């Protein structure tokens, strides 16, 4: 039993200012690291927990808190 | 019994086969979580890589007080099909995960181009909708009608194959033509076991004969540990399996692991037989099925809290019994009842762990269990037989020359043949099995002088 | 013959029975050392009553 | 093969809150953890006959004779079904409430009455002495050639038939209670006796006398307590309370000082009413009443005349009769009789710890000696100060080859004194005594034969006593080892007693297990295995092991000494491999030294 609490600083200013710089990272692929992340995590182990948090200019909203896809439904 | 745990039936599994069983992501999971940590660390970091790393890189990966237990699971992963070895091009040994292995870990965790196993069309609350506690009945009620089959009770609901399995697996052996089914001394040693070592020894003696009734041992453990992963709430459904998959799941559904509704039907319900199928020890204390209730004085007295025929048989199997009360039975641990139980062959660790498992709570803080006075005497009755073992054979004597008699010996060791030696008197005892082969050596050296 | 291993104190009961049992010619054929001890084969079920007694 | 006492049972719905299980052969089973245990001890200990007392559930039987002595103290029919009804799980079923009736409906059905030393008998209604008198044995032996009392018929009976006529009046089942007038008696004057209020008394002693005397009368009976743990206190307490006046036996000659010292402080009987026939005292018998005699070992006939023929005068006159008899287990079918024949006692005195009396199965001598009054939990008096904290281990050594040839040749005793000596158990009696020896604890090894001690202690140079020695030497002797401060070893025999006294030390040993003192070995361990110091801690320090043979026919006596170790409290354990006795500097280590004692057991003379 473990639990990860991811927190990804989702600065829309920040990752505007990188979107329009036009490089090859942006906060697509940002958010899609912390989600192969949560699901390497939970994958790991059956009793595994994740939560993730994004810190806004100004709210900490949480993000976290059949398989057509062929992933585990949960 | 050897406890598999996914890994002796694995090793030495076929390599057509080893890539057709990761073939379903289901089978990359399972095997995943049964992998030690490190292997399990060393997969999911080579999961997203093309390339054949070094032989290097994996040994530098450790810190070097862990080398001891470092090489076991690099071993297990190569044993394993996972890691097979490539070349780097110079003289370096690459390390690869096996595609099929890797490609269906990550339809696993990823997105995939097959569909699973799981499936519903739409049927809700279902028609006669079981309840899990009746489910446990159902298991309760199965299962013991099979063990009262082998005890050989007037409960009989075995439907022959079963019994024939039970006479192929080597418990119950039908002898004297007319149906007179009895019990092998491995079904009295069947019978005092746990009942997760009991159905998963079942699971290996029938997967042991499965070139019979045109069964793959691949797709039926696939089955096995996808029953075993399962909740007993939610429910399933029928619909992609094969023909022999239905013949392996009703008579599955006589073993008592698996709770139809019809035969017709598209619906199972996993028993919670089938969830605690693992190759593995209920415990040393208490048990997750049932609590204990036996009480184990050291008046060598036996208090079963226990109204059930068939665990009354057993303590008859270890004991004798004297009293009987509709909550409660007891029963001495006799000297006799045991060599009876030595009669049929019981050696007296399967009672006093039998004790142990079925100890009532007002033995909680009560341990009393640590110097066992019968073990060591049991050695000693044992020894009343031990004191004469049977066998055959021949003695050489006018024997001679010292130095001659110490070459004969080497002989009759490496065969096998030789039982015992003396080099005070030069004599030694050979079987009547390879006397053929010692004198044709005798004369050899008779005649080399 | 039949190695039998046992005690040496108990080495002298099974050589009290061959002087004394008339079936045969000799019951006790090879005696290799104090813990080994050979044998016509038959009477280690018949023994399982003696002990009882010894 | 099982008794199913199912049906004739009947279930009912209190599973958790009930102590009893009542098996219609009369067996009760009873739950020693339930809050209830205390009370469901009590009504069982004074109505049933217990067979087992382990650690969790007791085993308790109803027969005849504890039904009887349980209506004779004074509960009724409806008192004990009542409460059989009110405690048992499962319900009472035909057999034994046909039975407890066919034992409790009436008190008494012949009445023997105790007056003016007249033992008359009496009944309230005249149709059982009727039919009590067409007996041709009662007419046989009756007496005959000799108020405020409504409806009662009597008649006498003489005084040497009192035996017989309750041995009679058992076999017409129509038994007797004593019943003894103290008012009628008044020939016979009370002495003043003052108890000592400095002079300890114990909570099992006082349920003791309150299950003797009880309402107003005293009553003959059997009180089995503990010996070396207050027995002695319980009956001196005993004649002072009464404040009547009795003689006391004792087969044994040290008992004498035993009894004397319990009530030596607590008197002035010892420099006014003392008396002693034994020992060659006769010190006033002439008015000292209360005596102290030896059974029936004395008495004879012209041989001893004058004197021991006062021996048995001056106590019948000046002793109402408060029969005391110590230690009637080792005293076999013929002495009990002579006892109630030479002296005339209201009420009879047991004081045995032991369970089962003379270990025969036969023949009971227990009823003409009265019922067991009272059983003491021996859970609280070795966890209180009372006894030493014996822990039991029995040690079992291999059987020498050499000694066991000649065994079978010979069912004569000599084979007896052969497989007793073993050179395999003689090396672990040393070690017993080395294990013990820097530990300076009083260790004896017990032999039971005439000298078979004695060749133990001579041969490593150590003390021995035994039977016929000298009364002189015993005398100090006995004092090295608990009044005199001096460790020291020694060998002694059965000698027919028990020495026990004030000295906290403890240890003691077994050598044969099969012979004459294969009986008395049983109260023994509590006399002889006492505690280490005064009111001892509750911890344990006291050992005592036991060596037997193997494979030598001996198991028969060592499975019986099981069941009544598991009564005592004591912690009983086996262990066969000492662990440890080949590492040290022993005798008889080569095998040439044990060839030489075989020429020397069968030259001994059989």
């Amino acid at each position: 039993l473990n639990l990860l609490v991811i927190v990804v600083d989702a600065n829309p200013i920040w990752w505007g200012k990188q979107a329009l710089k036009e490089s090859q990272f942006t906060l697509s692929k940002c958010i899609d690291a912390v989600m192969v992340l949560g699901n390497s995590h939970l994958f790991m182990n059956r009793s595994n927990k994740l939560a993730v948090i994004a810190s806004h200019i100004q709210e900490s909203r949480f993000l976290y808190p059949g398989s057509k896809d062929g992933k585990y439904e949960l | 019994l050897q406890c598999r745990n996914l890994q002796e039936f694995l090793g030495g599994l076929s390599p057509g086969v080893l890539d057709r069983l990761y073939g379903h992501p289901a089978t990359c999971l399972a095997v995943f979580r049964e992998l030690p940590s490190l292997a399990k660390n060393w997969v999911m970091r080579m999961l997203f890589l093309e390339q054949p790393l070094p032989q290097a890189a994996v040994a530098l990966w450790v810190k070097k007080e862990f080398s001891k237990a470092q090489e076991e699971s690099t071993g297990l992963l190569s044993g394993l099909r996972i890691w097979h070895t490539q070349l780097l091009p110079g003289g370096l040994q690459g390390l690869i995960l096996n595609p099929i292995f890797r490609q269906n870990l990550r339809i696993a965790l990823l997105g995939g181009g097959k569909a699973w196993s799981d499936d519903t069309s739409q049927l809700g609350p279902d028609k006669h909708a079981r309840d899990v506690p009746s489910l446990d009945k159902y298991a309760e009620e199965r299962w013991e009608v099979v063990l009262h089959f082998m005890v050989g009770s007037p409960s009989a609901a075995v439907s022959q194959d079963l019994a024939q399995l039970l006479s192929q697996a080597g418990l119950m052996k039908s002898t004297e033509p007319g149906e007179p089914p009895c019990i092998t001394s491995a079904g009295f040693q069947f019978l005092l076991l746990d009942t997760p070592a009991q159905l998963w020894y079942f699971m290996l003696q029938y997967l042991q004969t499965a070139q019979s009734r045109g069964m793959d041992l691949v797709e039926i453990l696939s089955f096995l540990f996808q029953l075993s992963f399962s909740t007993l709430g939610k429910d399933y459904s029928v619909e992609g399996m094969s023909d022999s998959l239905l013949n392996f799941l009703q008579h599955l559904r006589e073993f008592g692991l698996v709770f139809q509704r019809k035969r017709k039907s598209r619906r199972y319900y996993p028993t919670r037989l089938a969830i605690n199928l693992s190759s593995g020890v209920s415990g040393a204390g208490g048990t997750v099925h049932q609590p204990g209730f036996i009480v184990v004085e050291t008046n060598y007295r036996l208090y079963a809290y226990t109204e059930s025929e068939l665990q009354i048989a057993l303590i008859a199997l270890f004991s004798e019994m004297l009293y009987r009360f509709p909550n409660m039975v007891v029963a001495q641990v006799t000297r006799e009842s045991v060599q009876q139980a030595i009669a049929s062959g019981i050696t007296a660790q399967q009672i006093i762990h039998f004790l142990r498992t079925r100890a009532h709570p007002v033995m909680l803080k009560q341990t009393p269990v640590l110097p066992p006075t019968i073990t060591d005497q049991i050695r000693l009755w044992e020894l009343e037989r031990d004191r004469l073992r049977f066998t055959e054979g021949v003695l050489y004597n006018q024997f001679l020359s010292q130095v001659d008699f110490e070459l004969l010996l080497a002989h009759a060791r490496e065969l096998g043949v030789l039982v015992f030696e003396n080099s005070a008197k030069r004599l030694m005892v050979v079987t009547p099995a390879g006397h053929s082969d010692v004198k044709r050596f005798w004369k050899r050296q008779k005649h080399s002088s | 013959g039949v190695l039998i291993e046992c005690d040496p104190a108990m080495k002298q009961f099974l050589l009290y029975l061959d002087e004394s049992n008339a079936l045969g010619k000799k019951f006790i054929i090879q005696d290799i050392d104090d813990t080994h001890v050979f044998v016509i084969a038959e009477l280690v079920n018949v023994l399982q009553e003696r002990v009882g007694e010894l | 093969g099982a008794k199913d006492y199912r049906l004739q049972m009947p279930l009912k719905d209190d599973h958790t809150s009930r102590p009893l299980w009542v098996a219609p052969d009369g067996h009760i089973f009873l739950e020693a953890f339930s809050p209830v245990y205390k009370y469901a001890q009590d009504f069982l200990v004074a109505i049933a006959e217990p067979v087992c007392r382990p650690t969790h559930v007791h085993e308790y039987k109803l027969t005849a004779y504890s039904l009887y002595a349980a209506v004779s103290v004074g509960l009724q029919t409806s008192d004990i079904t009542e409460y059989l009804r009110k405690l048992s799980k499962t319900g009472v079923p035909d057999g034994i409430m046909q039975f407890i009736k066919l034992c409790t409906v009436s008190y008494g059905k012949v009445k023997l009455v105790l007056k003016h030393n007249r033992y008359f008998v009496e009944s309230c209604h005249p149709d059982v002495i009727q039919h009590l008198l067409q007996d041709p044995v009662i007419r046989e032996c009756r007496l005959r050639n000799s108020e405020e009392e409504t409806q009662t018929v009597s008649f006498e009976v003489k005084q040497e038939m009192i035996e017989e006529l309750q041995k009679r009046c058992i076999h017409l089942e129509y038994p007797l209670l004593a019943e003894y007038d103290f008012r009628n008696d008044s020939v016979n004057p009370d002495i003043n006796i003052d108890l000592k209020p400095t002079a300890v008394l114990r909570p099992y002693q006082e349920k003791s006398l309150r299950k003797m005397f009880g309402n107003g009368r005293a009553r003959s009976g059997v009180i089995v307590l503990p010996c070396g743990a207050g027995k002695s206190l319980v009956g001196v307490t005993a004649a002072c309370t009464v404040r009547k006046r009795c003689l006391v036996l004792g087969n044994s000659a040290v008992s004498v000082e035993q009894w004397k010292a319990q009530f030596k402080m607590w008197s002035t009987i010892d420099d006014s009413q003392i008396c002693r026939f034994t020992s060659d005292a006769k010190d006033k018998p002439i008015g000292c009443s209360v005596a102290i005699s030896t059974y029936s070992m004395l008495g004879h006939t012209t041989k001893r005349s004058w004197e021991a023929e006062r021996v048995m005068e001056w106590l019948k006159t000046q002793e109402w009769g408060l029969m005391i008899l110590d230690e009637v287990h080792t005293i076999p079918a013929k002495m009990f009789r002579r006892v109630l024949t030479i002296v005339q006692a209201h009420c009879k005195l047991g004081l045995t710890a032991t369970l089962v009396r003379e270990d025969d199965k036969i023949v009971d001598l227990n009823f003409l000696i009265g019922p067991k009054l009272y059983e003491a939990n021996w859970m609280e008096l070795q966890n209180n100060g009372y006894i030493a904290k014996v822990q039991c281990a029995e040690v079992w050594c291999p059987m020498s080859p050499e000694f066991y040839r000649e065994y079978v040749a010979i069912k004569t005793k000599k084979r007896i004194l052969l497989y007793t000596m073993n050179p395999n158990k003689f090396r672990a009696c040393q070690f017993l005594i080395k294990f013990h020896e820097r530990r300076n604890d009083k260790i004896i090894v017990f032999a039971d034969n005439v000298f078979a001690l004695k060749e133990y202690a001579i041969r490593l140079n150590k003390p021995y006593i035994y039977g016929p020695t000298s009364q002189g030497e015993r005398m100090q002797i006995l004092q090295n080892f608990k009044h005199n401060p001096k460790i020291n070893t020694i060998f002694i025999s059965k000698v027919g007693d028990t020495s026990f006294d004030l000295p906290e030390a403890n240890v003691l040993i077994q050598i044969s297990s099969h012979g004459g003192s294969r009986r008395q070995e049983a109260q023994r361990l509590g006399r002889v295995l006492r505690a280490k110091k005064g009111m001892v801690a509750e911890e344990y320090n006291a050992f005592f092991y036991s060596l037997v043979s193997q494979d030598t026919q001996e198991m028969a006596y060592s499975t019986k000494r099981q069941r009544f170790l598991v009564d005592q409290g004591y912690s009983f354990k086996v262990i066969t491999k000492l662990a440890g006795m080949e590492e040290e500097d022993l005798a008889f280590s080569t095998k040439e030294e044990q060839q030489q004692l075989l020429q020397k057991v069968l030259a001994a003379t059989d």
